């Protein structure tokens, strides 16, 4: 409280300190149990690549991926990545991976990236305006040069079939007119069931309980439970309002999970002033007691506070009728506050008070009328 | 000839569940109330452009109506995407050799892929390189034409065929009716009900109430 | 088509011509106003930050805002009790009503406590209560008087205003027969309290009957809690539009948080999260801005429904049109979830005649004027009668008083006045 | 404690200068808050953006503190012509509004001046001393109901008087504190008595 | 004058209008306040920025 006032004296009140939440107790990984080993030593050390008029599609799926042996290759050229970070890609899950294999001038490889044009990039290889993956590309001349003119060259991915047939004099002896290798990297990051994943282990499966979690790399912290929702058998995840996935399907036995953010609230810290005690008593909002003396209201769980019977007027509002005071051999009492003294008017049809004897009152009463007339010199302000 | 679409030819837009939310959606669409073109099956397959994209249907309970053929000349003087149904498969092909030119069916594989009582529907779609098939049966005792009643199309396959795609055509098999329809990019209103199924929708430039 | 204005009227005014009203109306025409939003409440650090830790390093470097949010926030959560406190809370003491309703005719069963409820609302606070309808670190706050606490206060000032009247907004309370009350009331608007108790079977059945007129127009008519709806709607359209708001891109790769921290390493992701950061605090800000000027208007309705418990309910208000369109009697507050409902009868004329008049009259020589009221003649004699309510008198020494000889006066009549 | 009111508006306000000036010591994002650093430290194109950062979320903080400012501007004066209210109404004059001068039966009020407000100290009579007495809301005579000018009708338990209705002040009933209306019948709980013809 | 409360409420209306008008021709630091320049002169994705 001292802390959130930046102040050494705290007044008699209730002060909105902390953010309480049930920390993750465990974290828990939830990956397709799936083990064969991706294609990548087929795609990367190829007999041929192909010409780039033309270029090769190869697709990855039911496999796992060790991304690591390829970033840490110090043959690679170039490893431009986009949407996802090279030190990443082990960490979270696909539904498929391309890989769209061919050969370029190096002077060209500038055109490979998710927004150029050029006399290539406008014509046979055409990336999305948006792509998300990475590209890896390397000089392929001690094996692909000659010339070797047999590599040639001319809508996003769009394949085509005076004529624009063109084709480059590959010889040992080229440095940006040698032959470069390169295998473009688009990787699915749809909603489907994942097919393509790192190396990562599954864990076993907690429920009911708070947890760190993963689900074929949807990382986050929640309680898991299973769930009655209907998912149809093309959608693995669940969103609510916010975006925020609100379901799984579970990547090994497939049911449908709920996830529940784990219990939180305010931590309203109910205080005497401190020029009267050090003692203080804690408003947990809105939770229920058994999450977190001990007095559980409709307000939240309320910790250090002494219930009472006895009803008084409100010194300090807590909540939903409940209001503590610092009371006597002393404790911070907490109670349903009285509206007032309660009253029978002594009423019938005949009978009327009036009052023999008044008195003068000379009440106060204190109306601000002007705040201070500051005035900021803008340009000053930020400028300086 | 011509009929109207009614509400029909909707999908589910993404593989994401949703309850009870009025999720909206912008992408290609069959405009709502517009014209299909309607074809008999019996004594009716020419080429048609394929603009945007295709909604299909066919009503049935005779399974004549087998396949199509998506591409810019639909003949291999270039690749062109073939589909099939051959009652134990789902069968989808670019391959060179020589097509059925006057198209029925007798009752370089460069990609090559393997999976009235009845109205089965489609919507076929081409965007950056992937084509999209998504697909719906249902029974009907509505003989006579395509319901005045809701159902959304959901998601068969996605084909990275990379293939330019301007014409299309449908197969017959011989020892029914069928219908097209053109997609229009649309911002549509959907309904995912308590169960997460589209229950309604609402083609967002249909009319000033539907805007 | 083009509007009407109303029914257009030639009042049929001329120098001579004066319409009394013959016969009244009691009136129970029904006031809403809003008085306490929702108490919301936000974590600014789990909306904006979701609990990462690598997006909370980065929300420290926007200072003070997070912490003014939540400082904004409280103000507005904390003078919603203020407003609720200042509008119904005007009364030191929970006054209750006697065991026996003798209130002369009156039948205020509908208004009052009723035992059969769980909550003890009055049958007509139960009609409001039914006509009235995340996880995100956003939070709703209880308010700090519950709605029983709420209907207690509204027993405590109605028990108050039948037994008692204003006195209870001076004073402590003083008893007074409710029929007694209502010829204070009448005294209040000018009408002769006679007017009270020739007719108080009429009144009494006048009042019951338009009472069971808002039963009938509460039960039938959703468009009666037209304000109190609408507040609620406001807000929730205000918190769903800030929730609504996380799945915004701002110009991130995605605006699920924890995309970019599992897709990004943390040079990337620095950038793609200060877009997020930058976007939902900018609506945080706006959402908080939005509720400011809100709570400003929803404390204007509590400072103007204060204003009508203390004048309207604590008292009667000489203030045309201040407590429903007639003469003010009084009012019964009934509460309503987030507002107040007053029940404001009213005194309205009715049955018209039409009079010649005259605005003094000559006896001997001398011009004569009323005391209370305005002279009236129905075509062959003169009286006096009293501004809003048809009761010929003979003209006398004791209703009128002279002022000098008749030539100054324009329009002056002669008659006789008499001398008892 | 009772210049609450007051001493919370220099508060708010001065809280609102404190944090505007805070935020002056905010990085945004920017490798110092303090602007003379930046100038020093980069050349004048890289430093280029930085003072951006600085200048986007400073703008940002003084366009927070110029809203948060009208809308409390807003609130002191809704706050100003409510003391303008109770100057013309309260003190230039006295005020038939119940609890609006002050709990009671409003005087007088004076006005005093306080820092950046005012002070009424409005003069207020409540009645204090009560009697229960039993009432009539008219009294018959020689048939006619009289009913009271000013005040109502009291018995002790013996004797019958009209009073005014704000203090006991007994009078022997006549005529002159009375008014007739018609006859006996038609009022719910008229009580006999006789009211003398002075 | 006389209806220097009206004649203010208009002139605060107008001037709210004709600031908001004026916004946009300033810069907000892009190459330039009219977006038809921005979307003639660069490539339709460095003009993103
Ligand atoms: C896709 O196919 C269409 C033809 O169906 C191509 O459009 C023609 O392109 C030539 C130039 O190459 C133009 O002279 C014609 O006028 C175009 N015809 C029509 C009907 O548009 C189109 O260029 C092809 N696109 C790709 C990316 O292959
Ligand atoms: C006061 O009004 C209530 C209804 O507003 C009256 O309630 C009725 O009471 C009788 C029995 O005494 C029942 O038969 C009716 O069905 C009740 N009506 C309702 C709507 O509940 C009550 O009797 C009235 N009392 C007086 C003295 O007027
Ligand atoms: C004043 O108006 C009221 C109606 O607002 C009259 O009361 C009605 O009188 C008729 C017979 O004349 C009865 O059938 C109704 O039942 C009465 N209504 C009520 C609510 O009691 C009243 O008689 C009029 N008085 C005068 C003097 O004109
Ligand atoms: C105007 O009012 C007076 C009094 O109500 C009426 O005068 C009475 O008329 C009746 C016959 O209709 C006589 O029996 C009474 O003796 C008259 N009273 C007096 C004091 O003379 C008069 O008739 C009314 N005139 C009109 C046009 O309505
Ligand atoms: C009121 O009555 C008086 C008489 O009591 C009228 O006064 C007479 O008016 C005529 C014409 O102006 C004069 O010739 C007489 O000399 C007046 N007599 C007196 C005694 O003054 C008067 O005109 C009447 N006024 C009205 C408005 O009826
Ligand atoms: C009610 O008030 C009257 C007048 O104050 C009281 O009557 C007087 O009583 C005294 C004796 O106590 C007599 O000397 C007077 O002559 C009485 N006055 C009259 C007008 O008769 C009466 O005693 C009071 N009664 C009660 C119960 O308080
Ligand atoms: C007020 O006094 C009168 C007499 O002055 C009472 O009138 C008598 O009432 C009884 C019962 O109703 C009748 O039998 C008599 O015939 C009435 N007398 C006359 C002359 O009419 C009247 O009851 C008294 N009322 C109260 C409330 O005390
Ligand atoms: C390609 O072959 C070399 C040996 O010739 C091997 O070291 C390398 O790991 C292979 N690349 C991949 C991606 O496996
Ligand atoms: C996945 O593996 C578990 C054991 O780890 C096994 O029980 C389960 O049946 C498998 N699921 C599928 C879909 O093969
Ligand atoms: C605070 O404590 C000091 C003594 O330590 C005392 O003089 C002062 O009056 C106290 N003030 C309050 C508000 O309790
Ligand atoms: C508190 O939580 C327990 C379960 O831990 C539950 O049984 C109890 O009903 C809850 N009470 C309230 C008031 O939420
Ligand atoms: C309060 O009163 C109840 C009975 O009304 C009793 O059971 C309970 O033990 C009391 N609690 C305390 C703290 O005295
Ligand atoms: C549909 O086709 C008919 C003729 O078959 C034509 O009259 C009508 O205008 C068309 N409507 C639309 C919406 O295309
Ligand atoms: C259907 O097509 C597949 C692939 O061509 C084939 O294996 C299968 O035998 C075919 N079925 C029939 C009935 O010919
Ligand atoms: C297969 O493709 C190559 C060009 O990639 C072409 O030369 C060859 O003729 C094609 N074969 C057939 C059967 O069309
Ligand atoms: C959800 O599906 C079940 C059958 O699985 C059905 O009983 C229920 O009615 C459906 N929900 C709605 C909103 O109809
Ligand atoms: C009064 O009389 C005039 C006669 O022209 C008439 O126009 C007017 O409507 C009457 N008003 C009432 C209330 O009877
Ligand atoms: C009233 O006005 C008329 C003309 O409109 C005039 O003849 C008459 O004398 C006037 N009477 C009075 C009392 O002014
Ligand atoms: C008036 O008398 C009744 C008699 O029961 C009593 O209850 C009530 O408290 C008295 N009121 C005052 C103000 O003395
Ligand atoms: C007052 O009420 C009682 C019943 O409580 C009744 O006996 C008495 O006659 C009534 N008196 C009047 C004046 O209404």
């Amino acid at each position: 409280t001292k802390c959130t006032l930046k102040s050494f004296t705290v007044e008699k009140g209730i002060y909105q300190t902390s953010n309480f939440r049930v920390q993750p107790t465990e974290s828990i990984v939830r990956f397709p149990n799936i083990t064969n080993l991706c294609p990548f030593g087929e795609v990367f050390n190829a007999t041929r690549f192909a010409s780039v008029y033309a270029w090769n599609r190869k697709r990855i799926s039911n496999c796992v991926a060790d991304y690591s042996v390829l970033y840490n290759s110090a043959s690679f050229s170039t490893f431009k990545c986009y949407g996802v970070s090279p030190t990443k890609l082990n960490d979270l899950c696909f539904t498929n991976v391309y890989a769209d294999s061919f050969v370029i001038r190096g002077d060209e490889v500038r055109q490979i990236a998710p927004g150029q044009t050029g006399k290539i990039a406008d014509y046979n290889y055409k990336l999305p305006d948006d792509f998300t993956g990475c590209v890896i590309a390397w000089n392929s001349n001690n094996l692909d040069s000659k010339g070797n003119y047999n590599y040639l060259y001319r809508k996003p991915f769009e394949r085509d079939i005076y004529f624009p047939l063109q084709s480059y004099g590959f010889q040992p002896t080229n440095v940006g007119y040698q032959p470069y290798r390169v295998v473009v990297l688009s990787f699915e990051l749809l909603h489907a069931p994942a097919t393509v994943c790192g190396p990562k282990k599954s864990t076993n499966l907690v429920k009911n309980k708070c947890v760190n979690f993963n689900f074929n790399g949807l990382t986050g912290t929640g309680v898991l439970t299973e769930s009655n929702k209907k998912f149809l058998p093309f959608q693995q995840f669940g969103r609510d309002i916010a975006d925020t996935t609100d379901a799984v399907r579970d990547p090994q036995t497939l049911e449908i999970l709920d996830i529940t953010p784990c219990s939180f609230g305010g931590v309203s810290v109910i205080t005497p002033g401190t020029n009267t005690s050090n003692q203080v008593a804690v408003l947990y909002q809105g939770v229920n007691c058994t999450e977190v003396n001990v007095f559980q209201t409709r307000a939240g769980c309320l910790i250090g506070a002494e219930h009472v019977n006895n009803s008084y007027e409100c010194d300090i509002p807590i909540g939903a009728g409940i209001c503590a005071s610092y009371q006597t051999s002393q404790s911070i009492i907490a109670y349903t506050m009285s509206l007032g003294a309660e009253n029978s008017v002594a009423y019938s049809n005949n009978s009327i008070a009036i009052p023999t004897n008044f008195t003068i009152s000379v009440t106060t009463e204190i109306l601000p009328v002007s705040m201070t007339k500051t005035s900021v010199d803008c340009t000053m302000y930020i400028c300086g | 000839a011509y009929t109207n679409s009614f509400t029909r030819g909707v999908y589910y837009p993404d593989k994401v569940f949703r309850s009870s939310v009025l999720h909206s959606t912008q992408d290609l669409f069959l405009p709502f109330f517009s014209n299909v073109t309607w074809f008999h099956a019996i004594h009716d397959n020419p080429v048609l452009p394929f603009n945007d994209g295709v909604y299909f249907a066919s009503t049935e309970k005779s399974n004549i109506i087998r396949g199509w053929i998506f591409g810019t000349t639909l003949d291999s003087k270039t690749q062109s995407l073939l589909i099939v149904n051959n009652a134990t498969n789902v069968v989808i092909k670019v391959c060179e050799f020589q097509f059925c030119n006057d198209p029925f069916l007798g009752v370089n594989c460069t990609f090559e892929y393997v999976s009235f009582k009845n109205l089965r529907e489609f919507v076929f779609k081409n965007i950056d390189g992937y084509f999209k098939i998504y697909s719906k049966h249902t029974p009907i005792n509505l003989v006579r034409d395509l319901p005045q009643g809701f159902s959304a199309l959901e998601p068969l396959v996605d084909l990275p065929i990379g293939i330019n795609i301007t014409r299309f055509q449908t197969l017959l098999a011989l020892h029914a009716a069928y219908y097209v329809g053109y997609l229009q990019p649309r911002t549509f209103l959907l309904k995912y009900n308590e169960n997460g199924t589209i229950t309604d929708a609402v083609d967002c430039a249909l009319d000033p109430l539907s805007e | 088509y083009t509007m009407s204005l109303g029914a257009e009227n030639s009042v049929a005014y001329s120098n001579n011509s004066i319409a009394i009203p013959t016969n009244f109306t009691i009136s129970v025409t029904t006031e809403i106003l809003p008085v306490s939003m929702t108490k919301t409440s936000v974590d600014c650090t789990m909306y904006i930050c979701g609990d990462s830790t690598e997006c909370s390093n980065l929300l420290l470097q926007y200072g003070s805002f997070c912490t003014q949010l939540n400082r904004a926030l409280t103000g507005i959560a904390v003078e919603q009790d203020k407003n609720t406190q200042e509008v119904f809370a005007q009364v030191k003491q929970i006054y209750k009503t006697p065991p026996i309703k003798d209130f002369g005719g009156f039948n205020f069963s509908q208004i009052l406590p009723d035992p059969s409820k769980p909550s003890k609302r009055s049958f007509i606070e139960d009609l409001l209560f039914n006509k009235v309808t995340k996880f995100n670190g956003l939070t709703v706050l209880p308010p700090l008087l519950t709605d029983e606490m709420i209907a207690q206060y509204t027993s405590a000032l109605l028990a108050g205003t039948i037994t008692s009247g204003w006195t209870f907004g001076a004073g402590a309370a003083l008893q007074i027969p409710f029929a007694m009350q209502m010829a204070y009331r009448f005294n209040g608007i000018g009408v002769t309290q006679n007017v009270l108790y020739e007719n108080q079977k009429l009144i009494a059945n006048q009042f019951n009957s338009a009472i069971g007129k808002i039963q009938d127009s509460l039960s039938s008519t959703a468009s009666a809690l037209g304000k109190l709806q609408d507040v609620v709607n406001q807000n929730a359209q205000a918190l769903n539009t800030l929730v609504k708001q996380l799945s915004s891109n701002f110009g991130a790769i995605s605006s699920v948080l924890n995309d970019i921290l599992s897709r990004l390493d943390k040079v990337e992701a620095e950038v793609q999260i200060d877009r997020l950061i930058t976007g939902r605090l900018q609506s945080l800000q706006t959402y908080v801005t939005q509720q400011l000027i809100r709570a400003a208007e929803i404390r204007a309705s509590a400072n103007l429904a204060a204003t009508k418990m203390s004048e309207c309910v604590l008292g009667q208000s000489k203030r045309v049109d201040f407590c429903g369109k007639g003469y003010h009697l009084m009012s019964f507050p009934q509460s309503a979830p987030h507002g107040v409902v007053f029940l404001h009868v009213t005194y309205v004329p009715a049955q018209e005649k039409n009079f010649t008049t005259a605005p003094a009259i000559c006896h001997d020589g001398k011009a004569h004027f009323p005391r209370e009221g305005v002279f009236v003649s129905n075509g062959t004699h003169w009286f006096v009668t009293q501004r809003n309510f048809y009761e010929p008198q003979i003209i006398t020494t004791d209703n009128t008083f002279v002022s000098g000889n008749c030539d100054v006066v324009i329009g002056i009549v002669n008659n006789t006045v008499y001398d008892p």
